[PDB]
RNA sequence: ACCCCUAUACCUUCUGCAUAAUGAAUUAACUAGAAAUAACUUUGCAAGGAGAGCCAAAGCUAAGACCCCCGAAACCAGACGA
RNA sequence: CCGAGCCUGGUGAUAGCUGGUUGUCCAAGAUAGAAUCUUAGUUCAACUUUAAAUUUGCCCACAGAACCAAAUCCCCUUGUAAAUUUAACUGUUAGUCCAAAGAGGAACAGCUCUUUGGACACUAGGAAAAAACCUUGUAGAGAGAGUAAAAAAUUUAACACCCAUAGUAGGCCUAAAAGCAGCCACCAAUUAAGAAAGCGUUCAAGCUCAACACCCACUACCUAAAAAAUCCCAAACAUAUA
RNA sequence: UCUCUUACUUUUAACCAGUGAAAUUGACCUGCCCGUGAAGAGGCGGGCAUAACACAGCAAGACGAGAAGACCCUAUGGAGCU
RNA sequence: ACCUCGGAGCAGAACCCAACCUCCGAGCAGUACAUGCUAAGACUUCACCAGUCAAAGCGAACCUCAAUUGAUCCAAUAACUUGACCAACGGAACAAGUUACCCUAGGGAUAACAGCGCAAUCCUAUUCUAGAGUCCAUAUCAACAAUAGGGUUUACGACCUCGAUGUUGGAUCAGGACAUCCCGAUGGUGCAGCCGCUAUUAAAGGUUCGUUUGUUCAACGAUUAAAGUCCUACGUGAUCUGAGUUCAGACCGGAGUAAUCCAGGUCGGUUUCUAUCUACUUUAAAUUCCUCCCUGUACGAAAGGACAAGAGAAAUAAGGCCUACUUCACAAAGCGCCUUCCCCCGUAAAUGAUAUCAUCUCAACUUAGAUACCCACACCCACCCAAGAACAGGGUU
């Protein structure tokens, strides 16, 4: 059933970010909470690294579009600065 | 009765194949999940002169890093413990 | 004398019509090393406007042409640089008249 | 192998695949369209002719009569001065049901011929039909007024 | 002889039809390409191995952002039969530090900031 | 225990061997990688080093670590054989 | 075991040739070529391996590369992490299929020769068994799960009915050639018949078609094989919602 | 000799008793058909057949045993002769 | 035949790129006499060797060409310089034949036989309708050409086998295909009958003996219903032969100086194997010819001359037995005797719709259209047997 699963958005393998795979296994008896599982430990260092490789990408796109709006706006003031300096005579 | 001469997929005389239905299901899937390949790429957010130095930076100081590493490729310490931990093999009780 | 698909190989003309012709020809033309018709004026722009009408409408959404020229799956691979512009209706010698 | 070959040379099976995709696919009509849903003017000014002229009409049975006899029947008839017209059903049956002879329709079914006059001389269009006996006399019409055979051999004697 | 392909510019021009189809905004274009390989470098050229492995698309199934910019483009572009792209879509907006230890990035291709294991 | 399912002995050779190509009945014993020039590593001393000789614009001295087995038809010398 | 006896010695003759080469575990690792009494070998290059030093290495933007097709060279970004140099050497240098561009041959070959790219000479699943086709690669345990490629479809030939006098044995040529041996023309009466489209006659004579009428209406799917040698080869099944 | 082979005797043979080899041998729990495959399958695929075990006989197969092909080619391998 | 060097195509656009692939050339000539010296930077025939371009500077002045070539040693010379069709052109300073008298190390990396791949060659079928057939394409034959199949020939490839896959014909035993030579059934005919020709169906059964030749083949003699075409490692040599062919001897003709050779002839010339495994070792329905009569009938002008039905007589094959004959003799045998039984499918017709006729019907429909054998079962020590290798079996009243 991957393809209804993906059609709900629960993934396609069961095993896959749901909470049946995410939430811890165990516990003790009188309630304290088991120490974490490895493969949750590492599923979480990896999106992490995931998130932080967005942001990052995310915003040198930005700062380099900026910049480009900043070289535009240098180029354009110097095409504008175009007064003559001296006047013109002579046949006029 | 009916022998392919030679081997059946080589050769000037091969053995028949056809196409069957989910083979062909399968190639037109493929197909759609590549047309909407094409239409994601076929949308840009920058174009080439925006984006003409905007990762020069990480891309030097990486390359820096690597640089480093290489350069620090050198041979390890050596220590009077580890030697004289090696004299520990004749530790007996008494 | 080599002879591709879609060349006339003799002409003929003169105070007749197509069936006159076209029992001899069809005689000849069934003779000929090669797969060939005895085709009129008017029978052969039928030909060409019933392969434009079945390319226009089509109910494929996947052609040859398509594929092999943005490459999809890889098919050049296993496709001839010259199927880009056969656009899968010629194999070898031979020509399909049914691909479109 | 090469490219070009005399016998038609084995795909590659995955450029087969592609063929048997790419195949063309005709247009699917919904409720299927089958499902779904000269002479005359010649032929109309000559019986206007025969029949506001030529009031004696006789309709009798085209019976196949070689052609001798055709021309040998028809010579007698046009030594005593009656014509024989051949004018085709199609043309004619509507121009009775539109030229009130009606009543007169429902006769020329059928082979028919005309026996046609100016001159009432029903006397020997009676005396050839007894020397051929295969022919019947269906019907017409004397000035204006239907009338079966035993009217025109009463009209006759 | 087998080649590199060059691939036209008329297939990677869009349409409207194409835009409702899969429905993605003409401007404002999507910022992030969620990349997946979907198929191996086996039986394929050597050029098509290297750019999956410039990529970072070793390990099938494994998805990869990359910037929606035109020298990425064109190297999805050469290797785009190999591959599927999704547009990476932020409901929530951009992960923050304080947010960062609790995403999904979900079959929709939707990064969440925030993931409780729990029912709505 | 069999019955079920899966499974085309090994070595050599070769583009490729279940190959109907080679070798092998089996057991026990015997039966096949020798070394220099340099380099590299670890010490000693250091514009010198080595217990003469030799090398030296950081070298010299010392150690470590690297090069198989069986097989012809033949050739020659001296004997022994009608 | 005399094309040159036998024995001992040189002798552990020599062999670009065959055979063999003995503990465990891990890692990197696949073939442009040039010379050669050389193509059964070797040396150099190329690839490969190890250890060092350094900085750029692959993918590539626009512009650039000649007159007489697919592509490539060059190449900043960009994505990435390799590359060059120094030191030390071994080993590979008897190659197969597939796709593509060609050449030779038969537009034969599991044929031979180049080039580009795969795969095989390493794993696993599939195409029946299976090197080379497709899917897939980085290694362990599990009596968990989602998938990849992945099962051949086709079955063909009915075609009318009825009718037919005649200007004339049109003219020329011929013994005659009469609608029908060959030529010119192709008018013309009946309601409607070609100075005749096939047959058929030495020539004639004959019988079909085109033509009147007749009438429901020309009903009109425009398609096409078979063989070999031990014994056919899964069993089968048109109809319960992808 | 054959058409066209038969009968008998001896040896051989088979059984009992005594003595007692050799080539060969990867391991074998060692079937048929069609197909496949290093292109001729007992061992692979599809089907069929199938309680176990001696003794006599046959020679179609095990590319059966023997002899590192007596023909062909190669070797900067020999030798005899002119 | 080629061996070294260059140009063009293959190799269309940076470079490179093979074939006993397609074409064209080269082994110089002419000018000059600074064609002197020297020196940054480069290119490079995929290595090296070799080769190529060149700024500036000194000194003067005010090379064309495409290849147009040869290393080291050594030799000549006072020196500068110069020496090979070393053309097998990265060159050994200088060496040919022959071997069937041969040997060794190997190779299925490489030929002969066989298999396999392919089908140029070979064979067959169909399509087309020129032509032949008095006329008439299609009774019969058939051009140009097309489509498809087969794997019997001659080739081509070099994929298994050279630590052996033994060979041509013949004997023996044959298995199979049908593309049928005969026997069976049917359609057409330029089929009156007898004979024929052609096509469909049929592989149950059969398909001779001799002379020459080693022959397969081929020619000839005599028959027969016929004397089939092929495949089976050109079936089959652990079943046989060895006439031929390609070991060692010899001769003839020829070649060569000779040794020796000839895809020429001739005489002679060793054919091993004790069977381990697979497989197999008794599955009763027979065909054909001839004779008589039908009948000198049908048919036919005559000459000629049947098919059915039926009767007899043989031959072969299969199974069996000895009464006689014969080899022989308590018995085994043939040369003798006895017995031997079903069909077979191509097509021809009737009724009748699609298509109110007709139509044999991939319309519904009608007609032509096996039995036999075997079969019970601790009497068994022993003896006998028509039963038998041993075992088993039958008899012992
Ligand atoms: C069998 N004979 C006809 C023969 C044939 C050939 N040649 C072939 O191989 C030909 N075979 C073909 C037809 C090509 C398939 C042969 O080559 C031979 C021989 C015979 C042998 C005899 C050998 C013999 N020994 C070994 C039994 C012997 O002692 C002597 C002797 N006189 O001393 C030999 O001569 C002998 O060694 C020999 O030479 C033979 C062959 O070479
Ligand atoms: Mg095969
Ligand atoms: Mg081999
Ligand atoms: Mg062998
Ligand atoms: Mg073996
Ligand atoms: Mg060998
Ligand atoms: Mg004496
Ligand atoms: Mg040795
Ligand atoms: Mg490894
Ligand atoms: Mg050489
Ligand atoms: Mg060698
Ligand atoms: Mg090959
Ligand atoms: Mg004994
Ligand atoms: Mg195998
Ligand atoms: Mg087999
Ligand atoms: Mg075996
Ligand atoms: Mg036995
Ligand atoms: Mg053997
Ligand atoms: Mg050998
Ligand atoms: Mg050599
Ligand atoms: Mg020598
Ligand atoms: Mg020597
Ligand atoms: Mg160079
Ligand atoms: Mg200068
Ligand atoms: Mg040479
Ligand atoms: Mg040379
Ligand atoms: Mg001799
Ligand atoms: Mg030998
Ligand atoms: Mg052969
Ligand atoms: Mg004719
Ligand atoms: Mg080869
Ligand atoms: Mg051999
Ligand atoms: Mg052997
Ligand atoms: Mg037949
Ligand atoms: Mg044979
Ligand atoms: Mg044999
Ligand atoms: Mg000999
Ligand atoms: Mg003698
Ligand atoms: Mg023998
Ligand atoms: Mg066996």
């Amino acid at each position: 059933g991957g393809q209804w699963r993906l059609q709900q958005g629960l993934a396609a393998n069961p095993s896959g970010y749901g909470p049946l795979t995410e939430l811890p296994d165990w516990s003790y008896a009188d309630g304290r909470p088991a120490p974490p599982m490895k493969g949750q430990l590492r599923r979480k260092a990896e999106r992490e690294t995931f998130a932080r490789r967005v942001v990052l990408l995310s915003q040198e796109m930005d700062a380099g579009l900026q910049a480009w709006q900043l070289r535009q706006q240098k180029l354009q003031e110097e095409q504008r600065k175009q007064e003559n300096a001296l006047k013109p005579k002579g046949a006029s | 009765r009916g022998r392919i001469p030679g081997r059946q997929w080589i050769g000037k005389h091969r053995r028949p194949r056809f196409v069957s239905l989910r083979a062909k299901q399968n190639m037109i899937r493929r197909l759609e999940i590549e047309a909407e390949n094409h239409y994601w790429l076929s949308m840009p957010y920058m174009t080439r002169e925006q984006e003409r130095g905007h990762a020069a930076v990480r891309r030097r100081e990486a390359f820096e890093a690597i640089k480093a590493a290489a350069t620090s490729k050198f041979p390890p310490h050596r220590f009077i413990a580890d030697q004289l931990d090696h004299l520990n093999v004749t530790k007996k009780w008494s | 004398t080599p002879v591709k698909a879609g060349r006339l190989v003799v002409e003929m003309g003169g105070r007749c019509e197509f069936e006159e012709v076209q029992g001899f020809l069809d005689q000849v033309a069934h003779k000929l090393p090669f797969a060939a018709k005895a085709v009129s004026r008017g029978t052969l722009e039928k030909m060409r406007k019933d392969q434009e009408e079945r390319e226009r409408n089509n109910q494929n959404p996947w052609t040859f042409e398509r594929i092999a020229t943005a490459n999809m799956l890889g098919i050049r691979k296993v496709l001839s640089p010259y199927d880009l512009t056969h656009k899968g209706k010629y194999w070898g010698k031979f020509y399909m008249p049914k691909r479109v | 192998s090469k490219a070009v070959t005399r016998h038609r040379r084995v795909m590659h099976f995955q450029r087969q695949k592609l063929m048997a995709v790419t195949e063309y696919i005709p247009p699917k009509p919904a409720i299927h369209p089958s499902c779904l849903p000269g002479l005359i003017r010649l032929l109309r000014r000559e019986i206007a002719a025969v029949f506001q002229d030529n009031r004696m009409i006789a309709v009798c049975q085209n019976v196949a009569l070689s052609a001798e006899d055709k021309l040998l029947m028809r010579h007698q008839l046009r030594k005593h001065k009656i014509l024989m017209k051949v004018f085709p059903n199609q043309v004619l049956k509507p121009f009775l049901e539109d030229s009130k002879y009606q009543n007169l329709l429902p006769l020329f079914v059928g082979h028919n011929m005309l026996l046609v006059s100016e001159e009432p001389k029903v006397k020997e269009m009676v005396r050839i039909l007894r020397t051929v006996p295969f022919l019947p006399l269906l019907g017409g019409c004397i000035d204006d007024t239907i009338l079966s055979r035993q009217g025109f051999i009463n009209y006759s004697k | 002889k087998f080649t590199r392909s060059r691939i036209p510019e008329k297939v990677f021009q869009a349409s409207p039809e194409d835009h409702e189809k899969y429905g993605g905004d003409p401007q404002n274009p999507h910022k992030l390409h969620i990349v997946t390989r979907i198929k191996s470098t086996r039986r394929r050229p050597y050029w098509e191995k290297d750019i999956i492995k410039m990529l970072g698309l070793e390990k099938a199934h494994t998805p990869q952002v990359h910037k929606n910019i035109p020298s990425v483009n064109a190297k999805l572009k050469v290797v785009k039969h190999l591959i599927r792209i999704k547009p990476l879509k932020l409901p929530q907006g951009l992960p923050a530090e304080e947010n960062m230890s609790n995403t999904c990035l979900k079959s929709t291709g939707e990064l969440v900031v925030q993931w409780h294991l729990k029912p709505v």
